[PDB]
C-alpha cells in the first residue's frame, strides 16, 4: 500500500 | 520430595519484597540479584514453592513468585533441567483450581507457558489430563482446565491438528461440544473458543460432526453473555467461508441474528459481528438471501460507520487501532456496492442527502466516507448527483475540522475518472487548486489525503496536467521541507506519477532546476537497505523517462547506485544460495527497478551513457542476471541489453558470444515477458553487429520460426518476432532465405497492423533482400506480400524501389493475364495502390 486507505 | 532451606528462602522473601517496592531505583537493584539467580538452576524450584507450597505469605506476594518463574521459562527452558520441570508440571497441575482467583491464573499462565516455549510433545501427560480435569466435581478445577485449554488452542492450532501428538482433537472437539450446555457463562465461552480455533483448518474431528456444532450454535443464539455472543459471531462467520452449504438453509434466521449483533452494546461484539457481512459478500449467493434484508443492513453500516468520541481524541494531536467497526462497516459497503450495483442507490441516497448536509461535523465526515466508498460499485448511478455533490466536496476541502478536510481528500479522488471527463473549467481546475493547497495543510493527515488523493487524479488527467505542470511543480518541490517520515513517501509516488502523465513536457530548464536538486540530495543522503529508497528509486526512473535528454547532467550518481544495487543483490543471492540458514535471501524487486532505470537511461542519455557504461561492471552483472531464475529479472536484463546494443555497442560487442547463446534458451513462449525481450534484443544486435552475425543465426533461427507459427501467441510477441527474423535476413540473407517459405504467412500478416516506424523499415528490407536471394518461397504466398507491401504509406524511396522491383518481377514473370485475376481478389484499397504507387 503506497496511498493510505480509510478503509 | 524436596524441601527448601529456610534460610535460603528468607532471602528469596526478601527479593520478592524489594520486587513490590514502589521507588524505581530499588527495581533495578534486585532485577539484577535475579539474573544470576535465574542462570542458577534450582532455584526455580523454589519459586514454585513459593507460590503454591508455602500459603503463609501475602498473595501478591506469591503470585509474583510464579510469575518470575515463567519468565525464567520463556528465556532459559533450554536448560531446563528434567528432574526440576517434572516437580513444576507436577506441582502446577495440583493447585490449577486454586480457589484464590490470583492464585489460580499465575498458575494457569505458568502450565500454558510450560507448552508454549517447551513444545507439547515433551508433555504428552497434559492433554489427557486436563481433559479429565473437565468433568471434576469442583467448579475452579473445571474453570481453571477450560482456562487452559483454550490457550493451548490458540498457541498451537496446527500443533494439534497433526500427527505429532497422535491425533488428540479426534477427544477434545467431541468434548468441548458436550460443554455448550454448561450452567457457567465463563465455561460455555471456553467451549466454543476452543472449538473456533479448527473450523478454518477443516478439522476431521469438527467437519464428521458439524451438524452437532451448528445445533449447539443456535442454542447459545439468545445468550446474554457478551463473551459468549462474540464467540458464536465467530463461530458463524468462520463457518460462512468453509461451510456454506450446511448454513444456507438456516440463512434467514442467521442474517437476522447478525443484524441484531450488529447493533449490539459492546463494540467487541459489534465487531465480530460486522465480519459477517464482509465475508458474505463476497460469496456467490449473497444477491439473492441478502436481497430482503438490505433495506435494514444498509443503514446499520453507515451508522457504524462514524467515528466514535474516543476514536476523535486520540486523533486529534498510527494512534488507533489498524481495525474496527468503522474500516469494516466501510469496507463492507464497499463490497456491497459492487454486488448490486446501482440497486443500492434507493437505501444510502437519502441517508447521504442529511448526512453530507449535516451541521456536526462527526455526522458529515460519515456521510463523505459512504459517497466515497460506494464509489467504485454505484459509480453509473451517481452520475446524476456528481454535477451537485462534487462542488460541495471541494468546498468541504477548506472545512475547520482537519478529519473532514482529509476524508474528503479521499472521496474526490474516488470519482477522479468522472472530473476529467468533464470540462477542466468546471470541475478540474478547482479540484486540482484546492488539492495543491491541502497538500501543504498543517495537519499532518490531510497532508498524507491530498497526496494520495492527487497523485490518483494526475493518473487520470495525465496530459490535462500540462497547464498546471508550473503551480504543480512549486507545490511538491516546496513540501520537501515539511514532508518528513510517512508522508515523505507519498511525496515521491505524487512526483513519479506526474512524470508518467506529463511525459516530454516535463523536460524544461525551469522545471529541472527545481525538482532535480532536493531529488538528488535525497538520492544521496539515504542510506542502503533503507525503505525509503525505493520509492526514490522508481521515481526517479519515472522522471529519467520523462526528462530524456535533460537527466544528463544528474545521470553520474543514479547509474553509479543503480549498479551497486544490482551488484550488492547478486552478492547475498550467492550466500543464500550456498548458506540458506546463515544468509538472509536477498530482495529482487531492489535490483529489477534498478535494471529497468538503468534501461531508462540507455535510452533516454542514447550515446552519453558511454562513458560510463566502460567504468563500471554492467555487462559482466548482466550477464548473471540473465541467468537467474526469476523472470522477471531476465525481463529487465534482456530490455537493459537491448538498449545498450543502440547506446554503445561498441562495449557491448566483446561479450556478444556469451550472450547470444543465452538469449538463445531463453526463447521460450512460456514466459512472454522474457520471450518478448529477448527476441527484440537479437534483432537490434543482429543490426550492430552485421555479417558477423552468421555463426549466432542457426541456434536462434529454428527458434524463432517455432514461435511465430504457433496459434494463440499474443500480437506483441508476434510483431518483434517478424521484425527480428526480418532483421537477421538483412545482414545474413544466406542462413535466413531457405526458411521464407516456411515463415512468410504469419509475417505479413503481423507486420501489415504496424505503423511504418523505423522497426518495420528493418524488417521490410530484410525481407526484399531474402525474395532476391530465394524468390520460390513468396511465390506461393503472394497475395499476404502484397498486402504488407500495401501497407507502407510512406516508405523511404530506396525501400520503394525494392518493392518496385519485387512487383514488377513477379509481373513479368507470371505474365498480364495471370495478374488480373490474381488482383481480382485484392480489395478496393489494395488494389488502386499498388498499381499508382509502384504502378504495377
Amino acid at each position: 500500500m503506497l496511498r493510505l486507505n480509510p478503509y | 520430595e524436596w524441601k527448601p532451606d529456610e534460610q535460603g528462602l528468607q532471602q528469596i522473601l526478601q527479593l520478592l519484597k524489594e520486587s513490590q517496592s514502589p521507588d524505581t531505583t530499588i527495581q533495578r537493584t534486585v532485577q539484577q540479584k535475579l539474573e544470576q539467580l535465574n542462570q542458577y538452576p534450582d532455584f526455580n524450584n523454589y519459586l514454585i514453592f513459593v507460590l503454591t507450597k508455602l500459603k503463609s505469605e501475602d498473595e501478591p506476594t506469591r503470585s509474583l513468585s510464579g510469575l518470575i518463574l515463567k519468565n525464567n521459562v520463556k528465556a532459559h527452558f533450554q536448560n531446563f533441567p528434567n528432574g526440576v520441570t517434572d516437580f513444576i508440571k507436577s506441582e502446577c497441575l495440583n493447585n490449577i483450581g486454586d480457589s484464590s482467583p490470583l492464585i489460580r491464573a499465575t498458575v494457569g499462565i505458568l502450565i500454558t507457558t510450560i507448552a508454549s516455549k517447551g513444545e507439547l510433545q515433551n508433555w504428552p501427560d497434559l492433554l489427557p489430563k486436563l481433559c479429565s480435569l473437565l468433568d471434576s466435581e469442583d467448579y475452579n478445577t473445571c474453570e481453571g482446565a477450560f482456562g487452559a485449554l483454550q490457550k493451548i488452542c490458540e498457541d498451537s492450532a496446527e500443533i494439534l491438528d497433526s500427527d505429532v501428538l497422535d491425533r488428540p482433537l479426534n477427544i477434545m472437539i467431541p468434548k468441548f461440544l458436550q460443554f455448550f450446555k454448561h450452567s457457567s457463562p465463563k465455561i460455555r465461552s471456553h467451549a466454543v473458543a476452543c472449538v473456533n480455533q479448527f473450523i478454518i483448518s477443516r478439522t476431521q474431528a469438527l467437519m464428521l460432526h458439524i451438524d452437532s456444532f451448528i445445533e449447539n450454535l443456535f442454542a447459545l443464539a439468545g445468550d446474554e453473555e457478551p463473551e459468549v455472543r462474540k464467540n458464536v459471531c465467530r463461530a458463524l462467520v468462520m463457518l460462512l467461508e468453509v461451510r456454506m452449504d450446511r448454513l444456507l438453509p438456516h440463512m434467514h434466521n442467521i442474517v437476522e441474528y447478525m443484524l441484531q449483533r450488529t447493533q449490539d452494546q459492546d463494540e467487541n461484539v459489534a465487531l465480530e459481528a460486522c465480519e459477517f457481512w464482509l465475508t458474505l459478500a463476497e460469496q456467490p449467493i449473497c444477491k439473492d438471501v441478502l436481497v430482503r434484508h438490505l433495506p435494514k443492513l444498509i443503514p446499520v453500516l453507515v451508522n457504524g460507520m462514524k467515528y466514535s468520541d474516543i476514536d476523535i481524541i486520540l486523533l486529534k494531536g498510527d494512534t488507533i487501532s489498524d481495525w474496527n467497526l468503522r474500516k469494516c462497516s466501510a469496507a463492507a459497503l464497499d463490497v456491497l456496492a459492487n454486488v448490486y450495483r446501482d440497486e443500492l442507490l434507493p437505501h444510502i441516497l437519502p441517508l447521504l442527502k442529511e448526512l453530507l448536509f449535516h451541521h456536526e461535523w462527526v455526522v458529515k465526515e460519515s456521510g463523505i466516507l459512504v459517497l466515497g466508498a460506494i464509489a467504485e460499485g454505484c459509480m453509473q448511478g451517481m452520475i446524476p448527483y456528481l454535477p451537485e455533490l462534487i462542488p460541495h466536496l471541494i468546498q468541504c476541502l477548506s472545512d475547520k475540522k482537519a478529519l473532514v478536510r482529509s476524508i474528503t481528500c479521499w472521496t474526490l479522488s474516488r470519482y477522479a475518472h468522472w472530473v476529467v471527463s468533464q470540462p477542466p473549467d468546471t470541475y478540474l481546475k478547482p479540484l486540482m487548486t484546492e488539492l495543491l493547497k491541502r497538500i501543504l495543510d498543517s495537519n499532518k493527515r490531510v497532508q498524507e489525503a491530498a497526496c494520495s488523493a492527487f497523485a490518483t487524479l494526475e493518473e487520470e488527467a495525465c496530459t490535462e496536467l500540462v497547464p498546471y505542470l508550473a503551480y504543480i511543480l512549486d507545490t511538491l518541490v516546496f513540501a520537501f521541507s515539511k514532508y518528513q517520515h510517512k508522508n515523505l513517501l507519498i511525496l515521491y509516488d505524487a512526483i513519479g506519477t506526474l512524470a508518467d502523465s506529463v511525459g516530454h513536457h516535463l523536460n524544461k530548464p525551469e522545471y529541472i532546476q527545481m525538482l532535480m536538486p532536493p531529488l538528488i540530495q535525497k538520492w544521496n543522503m539515504l542510506k542502503d537497505e533503507d525503505k525509503d529508497l525505493f520509492p526514490l528509486l522508481e521515481c526517479l526512473s519515472s522522471v529519467a523517462t520523462a526528462l530524456q535528454s535533460g537527466f544528463l547532467p544528474y545521470c553520474e550518481p543514479v547509474y553509479q547506485r543503480c549498479v551497486n544495487l544490482v551488484q550488492k543483490t547478486l552478492a547475498q543471492a550467492m550466500l543464500n544460495n550456498a548458506q540458506p540458514d546463515q544468509y538472509e535471501a536477498p530482495d529482487k524487486d531492489f535490483m529489477i527497478v534498478a535494471l529497468d532505470l538503468l534501461s531508462g537511461l540507455a535510452e533516454g542519455l542514447g550515446g552519453n551513457i558511454e562513458q560510463l557504461v566502460a567504468r563500471s561492471n554492467i555487462l559482466t552483472l548482466m550477464y548473471q542476471c540473465m541467468q537467474d531464475k526469476m523472470p522477471e529479472v531476465r525481463q529487465s536484463s534482456f530490455a537493459l541489453l537491448g538498449d545498450l546494443t543502440k547506446a554503445c555497442f561498441q562495449h557491448v560487442k566483446p561479450c556478444i558470444a556469451d550472450f547470444m547463446p543465452i538469449l538463445g534458451t531463453n526463447l521460450n513462449p512460456e514466459f512472454i515477458s522474457v520471450c518478448n525481450n529477448a527476441t527484440w534484443a537479437i534483432g537490434e544486435i543482429s543490426i550492430q553487429m552485421g555479417i558477423e552475425m552468421q555463426p549466432y543465426i542457426p541456434m536462434v533461427l529454428h527458434q524463432l520460426v517455432e514461435i511465430i507459427n504457433r496459434p494463440n501467441t499474443p500480437k506483441t510477441l508476434l510483431e518483434n518476432t517478424a521484425i527480428t527474423i526480418g532483421r537477421l535476413g538483412y545482414v545474413c540473407p544466406q542462413e535466413v532465405a531457405p526458411m521464407l517459405q516456411q515463415f512468410i504467412r504469419p509475417w505479413c500478416t503481423s507486420l501489415r497492423n504496424i505503423r511504418d516506424n523505423e522497426e518495420k523499415d528493418s524488417a521490410f528490407r530484410g525481407i526484399c533482400t531474402m525474395i532476391s536471394v530465394n524468390p520460390s518461397g513468396v511465390i506461393q504466398d503472394f497475395i499476404f506480400f502484397c498486402d504488407a507491401v500495401a501497407s507502407w504509406i510512406n516508405p523511404k524511396d530506396d525501400l520503394r524501389d525494392m518493392f518496385c522491383k519485387i512487383l514488377h518481377g513477379f509481373k513479368n514473370q507470371v505474365g498480364d493475364e495471370n495478374w488480373r485475376r490474381f488482383s481480382d481478389q485484392f480489395p478496393l484499397p489494395l488494389k488502386e495502390r499498388l498499381a499508382a504507387f509502384y504502378g504495377v
